[PDB]
RNA sequence: AACGACUCUCGGCAACGGAUAUCUCGGCUCUCGCAUCGAUGAAGAACGUAGCGAAAUGCGAUACUUGGUGUGAAUUGCAGAAUCCCGUGAACCAUCGAGUCUUUGAACGCAAGUUGCGCCCGAAGCCAUGGCCGAGGGCACGUCUGCCUGGGCGUCACG
RNA sequence: UGUCUACUAUCCAGCGAAACCACAGCCAAGGGAACGGGCUUGGCAGAAUCAGCGGGGAAAGAAGACCCUGUUGAGCUUGAC
RNA sequence: GAUGAGUAGGAGGGCGCGGCGGUCGCUGCAAAACCUUGGGCGCGAGCCUGGGCGGAGCGGCCGUCGGUGCAGAUCUUGGUGGUAGUAGCAAAUAUUCAAAUGAGAACUUUGAAGGCCGAAGAGGGGAAAGGUUCCAUGUGAACGGCACUUGCACAUGGGUUAGUCGAUCCUAAGGGUCGGGGGAACCCCGACAGAUAGCGCGUCGCGCGUACUCCGAAAGGGAAUCGGGUUAAAAUUCCU
RNA sequence: GCAAAUCGUUCGUCUGACUUGGGUAUAGGGGCGAAAGACUAAUCGAACCGUCUAGUAGCUGGUUCCCUCCGAAGUUUCCC
RNA sequence: CCCGUCUUGAAACACGGACCAAGGAGUCUGACAUGUGUGCGAGUCAACGGGCGAGUAAACCCGUAAGGCGUAAGGAAGCUGAUUGGUGGGAUCCCCCUGAGGGGUGCACCGCCGACCGACCUUGAUCUUCUGAGAAGGGUUCGAGUGUGAGCAUACCUGUCG
RNA sequence: GCGACCCCAGGUCAGGCGGGAUUACCCGCUGAGUUUAAGCAUAUCAAUAAGCGGAGGAAAAGAAACUUACAAGGAUUCCCCUAGUAACGGCGAGCGAACCGGGAACAGCCCAGCCUUAGAAUCGGGCGGCUCCGUCGUCCGAAUUGUAGUCUGGAGAAGCGUCCUCAGCGGCGGACCGGGCCCAAGUCCCCUGGAAGGGGGCGCCGGAGAGGGUGAGAGCCCCGUCGUGCCCGGACCCUGUCGCACCACGAGGCGCUGUCUACGAGUCGGGUUGUUUGGGAAUGCAGCCCAAAUCGGGCGGUGAAUUCCGUCCAAGGCUAAAUACUGGCGAGAGACCGAUAGCGAACAAGUACCGCGAGGGAAAGAUGAAAAGGACUUUGAAAAGAGAGUCAAAGAGUGCUUGAAAUUGUCGGGAGGGAAGCGGAUGGGGGCCGGCGAUGCGCCCCGGUCGGUGUGGAACGGCGAGCCGGUCCGCCGAUCG
């Protein structure tokens, strides 16, 4: 999503400087001719001259973009899904979710007919989802350094993501003055915003019909994708994680 | 959030439009809200003032004071209000402007446009807000 | 070999200087929309123009503006104004359709280190058809269509 | 060689630069990049300051113009291509 | 349990600067920066903290990014020393006395004296070039390489009057051009390839008619002004 | 330094191939030269201005934080 | 003994450096290569574009005889195109035995030697459309080949080059 | 001599057209060298910079004298791929297209020539009228050395019959582009402060928590922002609907028909020279020489003859879209710069200033919330000082936020026989440090305070229906902790 950045072709070198040469008891960097002016006899061209043309130009054709193979982003989209729906890993990540009734988070589909803001947040208040909610706006705050002059003047923690799996439903308009809260519809899901910042734990609201759509979107370990044209869900290289349980076996203990 | 495609976020052009507006835009941008009492007559809350209004300060050190607009110095963006003074060190008055977003005006110098002002003002809240 | 001067050195304060920090009506980069200069005198250049201004910005002897329309009470550094307020109405306001638009410049009567050197038309006014006076305008080059006036035994026809 | 005059230098009031500057500034020998202000061994060595002086600071002025090198030129010449 | 040198060079683990995605905080009951003979931690890059100043922002942690770390480059720009109250003020003969004015006088003004330029001048004008430096009044600073009451400085105002003096007119070396000839074109030649310009006399007609009615001289050529008087500053220009 | 060529004294010529103002003509591999490679705006054995251009350099100079570990070569062959 | 620097050798009578602040030099990009991380795997790659979508430069979806690289090589070319492993060491495991032991197992890798495809050479029973087919049989020749694939995408360091 | 025509001349004749400016993109011409090749001359840099011209919102190109060799594609342009490939190259350094295939877009056409000859059926100008970007009438001209119709190879002319198609304007609305106006919610209580926009408390709006302003971090003070509603204007194109009109004479389409069936010249092509291209016995272009054809001509990437085959039809012209855009005008955005940075220029910057000239070309932003910009007293010729005053602050006093280093003065401590600094080790004198250094613990009784086995309830748990538990409340007993 970045725009380039790069200072002028031209920048340090509107000048006819010429060296003076040797001989003259100073350095050989090109100078201004003429005379009658400060400027005059002064140093040009040199990346270490006042006003002169930086080292290594930054220019418009510096690779900005990346692809990553299709396949990596998926693999990266259910990792951030699967954690979400672990506790521990959503607190990790900073989530006030202590009053929620349960992990995964699914409410009922007339949550998407909501339309007013108010009305809204009392659907939060009523899933427990309110706290999380009430963080984000108690954190506003001016984003430190030159960032707030460059058009980011106000930062703050992110707040529930709510997945809903009907178009056009009107939620999307109810939910998005509530600072912190990001609406995404569930067949076109965003790692950005299922792991912000690059970490697990994103505390995810689903709509019933967004939830059960998952295993059509995203298929299974047996069967593939409908929406995804040959996918399927990848593997780990270890089927039990438990450590404990492989270690202490009586098979291994014996 | 904005959705106006002419509408722009960009801080560095908000604040030159604001610094160089011409005397007419300036108008509207120097505004003050009605009081409690003129807003439940009109049903209007908040007006462009007036050389002949009266206005109350409601915040600064000269929280309290009541008088009546006697400059609308937009290039200053400020208003006098009579008494509204302070004394040089050499003993002579000058006014004090304020700005009138802190102020609240307390009577209107009606006249034929002010007073169509006015009914436009609340045509819209009468059905916008309220029909709505 | 005290004291004091001098030199060096450490600390407090005071100087010198404008680094650092925090700012920004600027710059830079990307993207989008639009197609609109001029002999109907352009771009550029010059001179002038405000109650108090030199510049910048604006304007053209109607000269920091006229007119229309919108807005609806200022402009402001000072002065002044029975200029202006339930209004044919304030404003260093916005906008544009009426109107003005000096000398130049492709620059066009000829020239130019010259406000130099010509010719033509002519309202108004005025003295007895004429005379003076005179606002204003005209007179470059190449070229197209048409037209008028002509030249050559160029090709003919008739006296 | 001496001497005479003027203007400087000299002293004062006022005014007031620049070149140059690693740090600095007493010597002998030694060793050392073979010619030291600094190192080794000795001589020695006593605040601050004035006018002169040209021994030294391998003094300043300038990335040696001489010479050589470069697969750098340029002016000129001719039986060079 | 063993072991420890290191230029050129390689690599690892760390420190620090500015953003971005996140996360955890601080701040008008005082943020950043800066100052300190306060204290402490780390082999070290650095870090933490007391006090002061300052008056509005800032930091930790994970990831990620970069115009990311200086003692040097006769480095760049800016600032500042020693040198140093030093070098230096010296050509063109020269000043002195009294008084006035002024806060202040070797330097301003008046008077007196003594000298110089010595008519190919240190005198009286003008052409170029400058452009208000001209004149009056006033003046804080700066400037006039000491000084100034001073002024070619600064501020305010005033000042240049033509039928006869010039430009203007004429042509010189030459310049710029029509047509024609060249030229991709910018341009080249320049009356040389051509139905010249028009003029004169009658009152529209006759006669004449050799391709520039152009630019080019404030010293060449050339219609006409003389005394006397007048301003703080103009005059062969104003007045008679 | 009064001065990026001046000052003092001393010197050459001085009715001519004399001196000088203004106007005018010649412009960069070109002009102009009683000829010194002189002169062509303090620039001349090829002026000045902008651009190509951040020209190329096997050559000179510089090349910015900390600890820890390993740790050289000046020898071979080929090369205007 | 003064730092920095070139040097066999610097405290040098070698050069830069009067002093302070701030600025000040291996970067970006294309190609390729080794290494490492990640995804998928005889495949891999959403890259031009399309469908859309945070009312949206992102994200998400699309490869239907698309294309790139890989999946087959040799030959200048006309052309032809892989008969599908033996052996000496060797990791691990199994059995006996409790030895520097003996059997079975034999991956990776290395050495050695055949076979197969192709260039070149050689060979020809038996057929054929007369120039081809191919029973058998080859070679101190040559190849960036075969003998049950390993690649493709992507990230970054380092290196060569523009 | 009078006339017509031809050519030419003059005109301040009537009415028109042209020049110049701009640079980002576009079209034509002209045209280097630095550089690379480790030298250098071909080459490369480069069909580039500089130079000279010409346009537009795009330009240019464009309806095959094409690609190809296939089961064939089908104007032009552009993207991906083809491909760093074929080819070119002191075959060195290097250089380098195209077709197929996949996509964006999509659009086709107009003339010249044989063909009115029972009628120049065409066009311009003057004048006049009308429903005025035009149309009608009239007059004078242009034109037969040919205007208008018909035709363009995909065809077509002519004949025949099938009996298919073809004739305008206006009203309203939509769509499209531009503008204008109204419209959500606190400035409630306490504390700090110069100021609340900060903290704490209590509320509210939200399809509006973009952004800015206002005396400190403001959704609710102000402008805006979200979403409707209302109003005005521009385009005359596209489109929906309504009303009126609606003559097929002619023309076209389809079908057939013996016949006819006209198509661009000093041009193509060839030789040669120069240049250019990947184009190699020669890719294009240009000069000169030669110079065509009509059952023919061009092309088919090795020159030539012979026999076939495929393919297209040059030497005339127009044409939207996809594409380009460091200029102009308007608009949005950013992991960009933050006053030695970023454009040279944040400011009276292409300005001051320099150069005869072409040209060269800077430095320079920040008082405070508000000037409230320091009255007055006293000293001095004056500048100014001292005191006082404004302010939250003059330790913010008109180049004034913050105010580092070099360097300087002053006061205080200390040292010094031709450097000083520096490493290591103590000492003297300073300065600094109470987490610089503790004061508890155990066992007794005096008092005070606070809770205590077995059964009841409340909300749960560990192990896996059932066992095994703790916490809290209450009631008894126990009588200690
Ligand atoms: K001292
Ligand atoms: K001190
Ligand atoms: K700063
Ligand atoms: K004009
Ligand atoms: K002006
Ligand atoms: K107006
Ligand atoms: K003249
Ligand atoms: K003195
Ligand atoms: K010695
Ligand atoms: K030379
Ligand atoms: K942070
Ligand atoms: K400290
Ligand atoms: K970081
Ligand atoms: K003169
Ligand atoms: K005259
Ligand atoms: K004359
Ligand atoms: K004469
Ligand atoms: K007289
Ligand atoms: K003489
Ligand atoms: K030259
Ligand atoms: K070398
Ligand atoms: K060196
Ligand atoms: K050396
Ligand atoms: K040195
Ligand atoms: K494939
Ligand atoms: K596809
Ligand atoms: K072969
Ligand atoms: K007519
Ligand atoms: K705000
Ligand atoms: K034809
Ligand atoms: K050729
Ligand atoms: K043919
Ligand atoms: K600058
Ligand atoms: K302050
Ligand atoms: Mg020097
Ligand atoms: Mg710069
Ligand atoms: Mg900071
Ligand atoms: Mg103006
Ligand atoms: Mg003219
Ligand atoms: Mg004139
Ligand atoms: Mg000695
Ligand atoms: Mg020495
Ligand atoms: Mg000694
Ligand atoms: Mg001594
Ligand atoms: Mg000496
Ligand atoms: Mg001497
Ligand atoms: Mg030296
Ligand atoms: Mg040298
Ligand atoms: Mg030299
Ligand atoms: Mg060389
Ligand atoms: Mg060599
Ligand atoms: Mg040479
Ligand atoms: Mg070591
Ligand atoms: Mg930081
Ligand atoms: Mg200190
Ligand atoms: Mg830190
Ligand atoms: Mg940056
Ligand atoms: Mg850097
Ligand atoms: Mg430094
Ligand atoms: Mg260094
Ligand atoms: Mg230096
Ligand atoms: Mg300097
Ligand atoms: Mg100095
Ligand atoms: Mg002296
Ligand atoms: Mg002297
Ligand atoms: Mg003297
Ligand atoms: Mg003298
Ligand atoms: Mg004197
Ligand atoms: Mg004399
Ligand atoms: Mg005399
Ligand atoms: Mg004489
Ligand atoms: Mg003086
Ligand atoms: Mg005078
Ligand atoms: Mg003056
Ligand atoms: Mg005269
Ligand atoms: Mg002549
Ligand atoms: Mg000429
Ligand atoms: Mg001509
Ligand atoms: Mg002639
Ligand atoms: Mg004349
Ligand atoms: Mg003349
Ligand atoms: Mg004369
Ligand atoms: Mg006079
Ligand atoms: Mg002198
Ligand atoms: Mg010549
Ligand atoms: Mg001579
Ligand atoms: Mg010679
Ligand atoms: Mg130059
Ligand atoms: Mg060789
Ligand atoms: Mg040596
Ligand atoms: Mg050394
Ligand atoms: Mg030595
Ligand atoms: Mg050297
Ligand atoms: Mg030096
Ligand atoms: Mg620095
Ligand atoms: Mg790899
Ligand atoms: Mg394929
Ligand atoms: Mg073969
Ligand atoms: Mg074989
Ligand atoms: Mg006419
Ligand atoms: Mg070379
Ligand atoms: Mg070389
Ligand atoms: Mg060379
Ligand atoms: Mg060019
Ligand atoms: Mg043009
Ligand atoms: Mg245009
Ligand atoms: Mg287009
Ligand atoms: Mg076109
Ligand atoms: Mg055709
Ligand atoms: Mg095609
Ligand atoms: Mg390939
Ligand atoms: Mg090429
Ligand atoms: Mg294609
Ligand atoms: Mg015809
Ligand atoms: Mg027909
Ligand atoms: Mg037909
Ligand atoms: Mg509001
Ligand atoms: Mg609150
Ligand atoms: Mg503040
Ligand atoms: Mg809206
Ligand atoms: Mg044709
Ligand atoms: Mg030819
Ligand atoms: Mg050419
Ligand atoms: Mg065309
Ligand atoms: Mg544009
Ligand atoms: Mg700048
Ligand atoms: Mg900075
Ligand atoms: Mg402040
Ligand atoms: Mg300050
Ligand atoms: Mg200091």
């Amino acid at each position: 999503a970045r725009q380039p950045y790069a200072v002028s072709r031209k920048a340090g070198h509107q000048t006819s400087a010429e060296s003076w040469g040797t001989g003259r008891a100073v350095s050989r960097i090109p100078r201004v001719p003429g005379g009658g002016t400060h400027r005059a006899g002064q140093g040009a061209f040199g990346n270490m001259c006042r006003g002169g043309r930086m080292f290594a130009p930054t220019q418009t054709w510096r690779r900005w973009h990346r692809k990553i193979p299709v396949n990596q982003k998926r693999y990266a989209v259910a990792s951030a899904i699967a954690a979400s729906s672990v506790p521990s890993l959503v607190l990790a990540r900073g989530h006030r979710i202590e009053s929620v009734p349960e992990l995964p988070l699914v409410v009922s589909d007339s949550v998407e007919g909501i339309e007013k803001t108010s009305n809204a947040i009392k659907a939060l208040k009523q899933i427990g989802a309110y706290p999380d909610a009430e963080k984000a706006k108690d954190s506003h705050a001016i984003r430190p350094g030159k960032g707030k002059m460059r058009n980011r003047r106000y930062i703050s923690r992110k707040g529930p993501l709510i997945v809903y799996g009907t178009e056009g439903a009107k939620l999307v308009k109810a939910f998005r003055n509530i600072p912190g809260v990001e609406i995404c519809h569930v067949d076109r899901l965003n790692l950005l915003k299922l792991a912000p910042g690059g970490h697990l734990g994103r505390f995810i609201i689903w709509t019933k019909c967004a939830y059960e759509k998952l295993d059509a979107i995203y298929g299974t370990f047996d069967k593939p994708s409908q929406e995804k044209k040959g996918y399927l869900l990848p593997r780990p290289k270890m089927v039990n994680a438990d450590l404990a349980r492989i270690i202490n076996s009586d098979e291994v203990q014996s | 959030m904005k959705y106006n495609p002419r509408v722009s976020s960009s801080r560095r052009k908000s604040r030159k439009a604001h610094f160089t507006a011409p005397s007419s835009v300036r108008r509207v941008l120097m505004s003050a809200p009605l009081s409690s009492e003129l807003r439940a007559k009109y049903n209007v809350r908040s007006m462009p003032v007036r050389k002949d209004d009266e206005v109350q300060v409601v915040r600064g050190t000269y929280k309290g004071r009541e008088g009546k607009v006697v400059q609308v110095y937009r290039k200053k963006w400020v208003i006098h209000i009579e008494r509204i003074t302070r004394e040089k060190v050499n003993g002579s008055t000058v006014n004090v402007g304020i700005n009138p977003s802190k102020v609240v005006v307390s009577k209107l110098r009606l006249d034929k446009d002010r007073r169509s002002l006015l009914d436009r003002k609340a045509k819209g809240r009468a059905a916008a807000d309220k029909d709505k």
